[PDB]
């Protein structure tokens, strides 16, 4: 239970299926792009059957009548979804099912609506709308489904600043649909670092959400509610982003090519593939511990076979085993992609970690203070051996451990060390609201002391918002930097203390870990990070340069 | 609003 997930498949259930489940018969349900990724993500789809789902396709596609069955039609509020729906009772107005029951994912424009309800049914017993705009990618973490918001939101300054408000409310009400699932009337407060963009947003979110609950029929919450919202820019830590972290899941999607949370084969013959998801349980217990605590907690080996291989339980080692043949074949799949990252590791990666660490604290390897940092920087220029991306990276480092550095150094860096094209993945993350050629800057915030412990002595970096989630649930956080029988009653529950964070530009898999570490470490609230998107180094790269043209 | 459906007749 609480697992995001659940809560968002707790809401579709009895917020569109039970609302038009007939126990003695089943319907045929209709989805585009996100209510697809959205049911995909919380439940199998099989699952569906015990709720009156027989048939799922897909709205987009064209399809056969069927004047026999009713249609479930759960979908967002958009021109495409919405005209195919009008594909099947608008236009040429030949039904194509018994009757209709659309479920709208957020609010329904009136121009779209306005198109819907003139044409031309009759046949529409329902259209109700659930606010459900994000998709609970794990049990903590949300994301949502802004498409080109990074882009958007730290473009230049051309015509590209009329689609960058639309981004921006997008943003705002598919944050708001976040609360309203969480059962959530949060107080909102951004930071006023980077730019100002989670200042803006936080107005409307703010607002936002100050006339829904003014509309909202669930009649459950009415007024702030024990919870608070944190709208953080993404300036507010480049480094966490760059670090090619030791923990598994923030590892392998890094390293490995895992686009769409599924890691392909081999292993063996032929090649198939495997989802990293919430279901596997397996892979639940081992994407947050580092590396080497991952091995050395499920690997060699539980062998030679158990116990096996007087045989008072023969036939229990015999049934025992049969089902075991699972276990084994899923704690493959969580080995062989552990191995394609070992390998990787030993190869380069775990050189390249040394001297990271060592400067992404600037201090670290037992080194209090360093000095010339520069010094530490040139290791990862012989053991190439890498990749430009990985020298890219390195130098981020550098520059965002020593702030605003010089015009004419960094000059010679983008000569001097090759990466002649892609130069603008340094260029550019100013526009992020991090330095790049002014000196200095606000001299850097101030974070956390201990560093007490840090086994392995290269994951000793702790991304900024773990210090932000205890700064908020310990209270302790600047007001200026962080800115805003009878009786009667009105009660009640459940929900409870929750903290939910949403950087802006996405969130890194480390920074991920802190939403479960912090809420694991605590109990007394739940910590739910989200964003737009997942980062993973590369992709950041690539999205951070391009910035400077407008698409094109 | 959150439930359309008497809106459209």
């Amino acid at each position: 239970e609480r697992g995001l997930k659940s809560v968002v498949w707790r809401k579709i259930k009895t917020a569109v299926f039970d609302d038009c489940r007939k126990e003695g018969e089943w319907k045929i349900m209709l989805l585009d792009e996100f209510t697809t990724k959205l049911l995909s993500s919380c439940c199998k789809m099989t699952d569906l059957l015990e709720e009156g789902i027989t048939v799922i396709e897909n709205i987009y596609k064209n399809r056969e009548p069927v004047r026999q069955m009713k249609a479930l039609y759960f979908i967002s509020p958009t021109p495409k979804s919405v005209d195919c729906f009008l594909r099947d009772f608008g236009s040429k107005s030949e039904k194509k099912y018994k009757a209709a029951y659309i479920y709208f994912t957020d609010f329904c424009p009136d121009s779209l609506f306005n198109k819907i309800k003139a044409s031309c049914s009759k046949s529409i017993r329902r259209c109700k709308e659930i606010n459900i705009s994000f998709i609970p990618q794990e049990s903590q973490v949300y994301t949502l489904d802004v498409p080109d918001a990074f882009y958007y939101c730290y473009s230049p300054d051309p015509s590209n600043a009329s689609r960058k408000e639309v981004v921006m409310e997008a943003m705002a009400e598919q944050i708001v649909t976040v609360c309203a699932t969480l059962d959530e009337n949060p107080g909102v407060r951004y930071k006023s670092k980077p730019l100002d963009n989670a200042s803006k947003l936080a107005q409307l979110v703010e607002k936002k959400l100050e006339d829904y609950y003014k509309i909202d029929e669930k009649g459950l919450i009415k007024g702030k509610t024990q919870s608070q919202l944190l709208i953080i820019d993404r300036g507010f830590d480049p480094v966490s982003t760059v670090l090619h972290e030791l923990t598994f899941q923030a590892m392998a999607y890094d390293l490995l090519p895992i686009e769409n949370d599924t890691y392909k084969y081999k292993t063996d013959g032929k090649e198939k593939e495997a989802v990293l998801e919430e279901d596997d349980d397996l892979w639940v217990r081992v994407r947050h511990r580092h590396i080497a605590v991952v091995l050395e907690e499920i690997p060699k080996l539980m062998k030679e076979i158990s116990s096996t291989k007087s045989l008072s339980a023969l036939t229990q080692l015999m049934k025992k085993m049969p089902h075991f043949r699972k276990q084994i074949s899923k704690q493959v799949v969580h080995l062989n992609l552990a191995e394609d990252c070992m390998n990787k590791f030993k190869l380069n990666i775990e050189k390249l970690c040394k001297t990271e660490q060592d400067l992404a604290l600037g201090t670290d390897a037992e080194g209090q203070r360093v000095k010339d940092s520069m010094l530490v920087l040139l290791p990862v220029l012989l053991n190439k051996n890498h990749d430009n991306c990985d020298k890219i990276r390195a130098v981020l480092l550098y520059i965002f451990g020593i702030n605003g550095t010089t015009e004419e150094n960094l000059d010679r860096l983008i000569h001097n060390v090759k990466i002649e094209d892609d130069s603008d993945m340094i260029r550019n993350w100013s526009h992020l609201g991090v330095p790049i050629v002014p000196p200095s800057q606000q001299a850097k915030p101030l974070r956390k002391d201990r560093s007490a412990e840090e086994t392995f002595q290269l994951s000793r970096w702790t991304p900024f918002i773990k210090d932000i989630m205890e700064d908020a649930i310990d209270n302790r956080l600047d007001s200026k930097e962080w800115p805003y029988r009878t009786n009667y009653l009105e009660l009640d529950r459940k929900n409870g203390s929750r903290l939910i964070i949403f950087v802006i530009g996405g969130i890194t898999y480390s920074e991920m870990r802190c939403a479960y570490e912090v809420s694991q470490a605590h109990k007394s609230c739940e910590v739910i990070i989200g964003s737009t998107h997942i980062l993973t180094p590369r992709k950041l790269l690539d999205d951070i340069k391009m910035l400077n043209k407008s698409k094109d | 609003m959150r439930d359309r459906t008497h809106e459209l007749r």
